[PDB]
């Protein structure tokens, strides 16, 4: 990741202003909802049979906290996100082989709920910088594979 | 073809994004230029920069046809025959690229129309977004 | 649908591996999961050990299947769509691990076919491939 | 990358074998049939109009001999090839603006190419090393847009 000292700014002023129990759920219950074979990783949690049972997954939802709480120790330390997430790429690559392109999607998902949320706030701008920490988060789970 | 429940959301959100689809797509063709500055080169000839009036003229089109699209949703490789010939043939348009605007027409939708962007409707907005794509690129076939 | 001349070189291609689909697919599946270990996971009921009768029998059923969708280049969805069913619905697989089977038969008919293998074929299988494995996760939509 | 020792062996004896001339005039011929919105790059090498006009092009064909060589430079530093392919991340990123995904289609068509003339010898752990190998050497080619 290479950010400007604006970006950097700019990412760590939006994310201060993040619910991650509202918007961490919402992320992980849109990714069951838009692409639908990542509920293949989540059976175990119950219902996920339709949108609307995905959407009402308290395990799903609670789960999506704890995702978010993740990224936003990233954003703690975007020098070292290899580091960071390297026993997470340990977890979802060794333990749960989840294709790497997944947490593209998921990224591409976080972006959408945080122009949701923020609005005209959310500006092309601010959106290129997420862009570029979330292209690093990804990257970073993926060491495991590489 | 889309599904009926799919069809009915894209033509519901597409009824109140209204008058605002030029600035939207203008919008999202922004978002992408800078988000994704690979997509530029494809552009050399226009002004990037915010205002562009360049890339409000191009929105403006870009929308039209995905008001046609919208309403061609039985017969979109009819539909948009000459503009699947203009970027798989003429252009050569890495299938990649579609998906980062298709994204960024998401990431401009939601920031607008928030309450309207629920899961399902961006579900039935993506796959609207993938069908355009992959009928746009056909010629890759 | 695929071109003519992709359907033509597909039909060529299936006719000169004849009786050998079967060997070639398990070959073809042996090399994805040797290669990509995360496609493996589907498999747990399987023996996935070389000379596998579980991945000899699998190869036998999904050449089969390849053979059925060369003679119905016209109407893949109808001739796959209990497969289609299968694979996304109840299996729920990730439409990238399509790409390395595809990609893993491709191998397979260029080690033993290298002569018949030419710029052109490959071309018309992985468009082929990509037909089949877009009608085989189109719940996906 | 992480190959084991096997597959070290493996991947340096098959490539004591290459024609790097032939099969590099092959691979990169190959990827302009098969993925054609890559003749975008390599307009300026003449006529790419047609299969039959890229398979015939001259400039296509001794480019992709340099693809291979650089391939090769890969095998030499498998340790490092993030350093070993820095120069070129930077052209084919900053430079060129070659999506990444396309250096994945190259690998894909190296792969392809290897088992076309090594036949029998191409055996599924022969793949299995040379996909951790063009893996490896597509993120680091894709380095720069990190
Ligand atoms: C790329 C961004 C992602 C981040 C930052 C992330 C983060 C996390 C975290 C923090 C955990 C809990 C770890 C623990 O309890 O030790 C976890 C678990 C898990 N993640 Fe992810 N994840 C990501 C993407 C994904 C994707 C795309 C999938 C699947 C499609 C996935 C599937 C799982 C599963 C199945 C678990 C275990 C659930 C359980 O407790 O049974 N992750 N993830
Ligand atoms: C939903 C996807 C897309 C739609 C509906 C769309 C639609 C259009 C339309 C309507 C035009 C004008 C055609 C004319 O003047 O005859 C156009 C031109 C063009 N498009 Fe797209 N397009 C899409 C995706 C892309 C992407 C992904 C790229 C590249 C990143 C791209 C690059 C271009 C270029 C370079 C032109 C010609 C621009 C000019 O010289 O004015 N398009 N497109
Ligand atoms: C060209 C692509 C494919 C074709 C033509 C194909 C075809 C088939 C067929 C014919 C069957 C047997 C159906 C039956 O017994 O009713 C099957 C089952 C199955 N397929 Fe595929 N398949 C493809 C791709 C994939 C991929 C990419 C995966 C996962 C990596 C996959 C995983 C499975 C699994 C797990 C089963 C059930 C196996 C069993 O329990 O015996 N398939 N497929
Ligand atoms: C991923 C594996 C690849 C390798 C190892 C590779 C290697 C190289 C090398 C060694 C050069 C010459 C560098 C120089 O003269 O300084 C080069 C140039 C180039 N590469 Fe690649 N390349 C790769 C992929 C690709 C892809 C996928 C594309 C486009 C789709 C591409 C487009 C080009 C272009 C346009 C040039 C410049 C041609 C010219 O001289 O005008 N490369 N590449």
């Amino acid at each position: 990741v290479n950010l400007t000292a604006a970006e950097k700014t700019q990412v760590a002023n939006l994310w201060g202003k993040v619910n991650v129990k509202e918007l961490g759920g919402e992320a992980l219950s849109r990714l069951l909802v838009v692409y639908p074979w990542t509920r293949r990783f989540f059976e175990h949690f119950g219902d996920l049979s339709t949108a609307d049972a995905v959407l009402h997954n308290a395990k799903v939802l609670a789960h999506g906290e704890k995702v978010l709480t993740s990224f936003g120790e990233g954003l703690k330390h975007l020098d070292n996100l290899k580091g960071t997430f390297s026993d997470l790429s340990e977890l979802h690559c060794d333990k749960l082989h989840v294709d790497p392109q997944n947490f593209r999607l998921l990224g591409n998902v976080l972006v959408i709920v945080l122009a949701r949320h923020f609005g005209k706030e959310f500006t092309p701008d601010v959106q290129a910088a997420y862009e570029k920490v979330v292209a690093g988060v990804a990257n970073a789970l993926a060491h495991k594979y590489h | 073809v889309l599904s009926d429940n799919d069809k009915t959301n894209v033509k519901a959100t597409w009824s109140k994004v209204g008058d605002h689809a030029s600035d939207y797509v203008a919008e999202a063709l922004e978002r992408m230029f800078f988000s994704f500055p690979t997509t530029k080169t494809y552009f050399p000839h226009f002004d990037l920069s915010h205002g562009s009036g360049q890339v409000k003229g191009h929105g403006k089109k870009v929308g039209e046809a995905l008001t046609q699209a919208v309403g061609h949703l039985d017969d979109l490789p009819s539909a948009l025959s000459a503009l699947s010939d203009l970027h798989a043939h003429k252009l050569r348009v890495d299938p990649v690229n579609f998906k980062l605007l298709s994204h960024c027409l998401l990431v401009t939708l939601s920031s607008h129309q928030p309450t309207e962007f629920t899961p399902e409707v961006h579900a039935s907005l993506d796959k609207f977004l993938s069908n355009v794509s992959t009928v746009l690129t056909s010629k890759y076939r």
